[PDB]
């Protein structure tokens, strides 16, 4: 929930702090047995760093655990700005391209392909840009090279879930975030009898992937505009997909791959499986 | 089967004892308590 002010009357950096309520914690004055409203089955509670100790203590010793605690300034900051994937931009490689026009499909791939995700020079793959710029692999063809790449499956695939996974591939593939559990279902299923290649695979040969950006046209965001079958929520997930420019799908972090989308946002918008 | 009831002596009743202390309805409490959804009206009471 928004947090109103980021300090205290005495200079304090305010902390949200969100806890699974117990009974003993809030309970109604009523007569029977205590129960805590349900409206606040998750609690958000916002405190100087001096009292986080004692406040998180009395929460533990209670039935109370702590979800998770956040700094309140990077809290109560805005949703990122949309400006450069509200129009994404679009490249597209002509036959007979300039070895300049080449070379910024290539940086532009790598930029979506990978999320905001640096690529080193070493990391980089000479094999698959030679092949681009002679003629002889689309740039459809080349984005399947890529996500086939050992690279690709290091960052996003080993390290986080097949849960994660999947909704990763999604915004790298098409700018869509996932609508609905029956997509993230059916990903598993295709990776456990068919291996990983033909998840890989069933993306860039789908054919929303053919109607926007079909052949030689490296892919955008799609999502953040409105699209033909998305549910409305799918553009709310989008937001937690993509967090700002400069922010990447990074295996690097502190538990680095973890879910954007939470399971339940799922199930809101689409179950029936 | 008598049901002898009867005045008694004492007859001090409920309300008795509290007018003597003069709590006068301070003792009995009847709390109140906030809701997410809540009238204006409501908090202005709180
Ligand atoms: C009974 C038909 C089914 C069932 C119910 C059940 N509920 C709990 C625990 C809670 N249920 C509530 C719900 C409310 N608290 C409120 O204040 C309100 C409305 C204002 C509701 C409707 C809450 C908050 C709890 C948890 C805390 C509490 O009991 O106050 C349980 C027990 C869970 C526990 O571990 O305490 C159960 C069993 N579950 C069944 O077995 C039925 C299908």
């Amino acid at each position: 929930m928004n947090v109103l002010t980021t300090s205290s009357q005495r200079g304090g950096k305010l902390f949200k702090v969100t806890m699974t309520l117990s009974p003993a914690l809030s309970h109604h004055p009523w007569p029977s047995l205590d129960t805590y409203e349900p409206s606040q089955n998750s609690y958000s509670v916002v405190v100087p760093l001096d009292r986080l100790l004692a406040e998180m203590t009395y929460i533990k010793n209670k039935g109370g655990r702590v979800l998770d605690i956040s700094p309140a300034d990077l809290e109560a900051l805005g949703p990122p700005d949309i400006s450069s994937v509200a129009i994404p931009l679009k490249v597209e490689l002509w036959a007979k391209a300039d070895v300049s026009d080449v070379q910024a499909a290539i940086v532009a791939a790598y930029k979506q392909i990978f999320g905001n995700t640096y690529v080193l020079e070493s990391e980089r793959l000479t094999s698959a840009e030679s092949l681009l710029r002679n003629g002889s692999i689309s740039v459809r063809e080349f984005v399947r090279l890529l996500a086939k790449s050992e690279l690709y499956k290091e960052r996003f695939f080993f390290c986080t879930s097949n849960n994660r996974f999947t909704e990763l591939n999604f915004k790298h593939f098409l700018g869509r975030a996932p609508y609905n559990q029956s997509e993230i279902a059916a990903h598993l299923d295709r990776y456990q009898t068919f291996g990983y290649d033909a998840e890989i695979d069933s993306y860039i040969d789908s054919d929303e992937y053919i109607q926007a950006f079909g052949e030689n046209v490296v892919p955008y965001y799609r999502g953040f505009k409105s699209q033909s079958g998305q549910t409305v929520e799918s553009f709310n997930r989008m937001f937690k997909l993509y967090r700002g420019d400069a922010g990447s799908d990074t295996n690097l972090n502190l538990q680095g791959q973890k879910r954007r989308v939470d399971p339940k946002n799922l199930l809101r918008s689409g179950r029936g499986i | 089967y008598s049901a002898f009831v009867r005045p008694a002596d004492q007859a001090t009743a409920d309300g008795a004892a509290q007018t003597k202390l003069g709590i006068t309805a301070i003792a009995p409490d009847q709390g109140v308590e906030l809701r997410p959804n809540f009238t204006e009206a409501d908090v202005i009471t709180v």
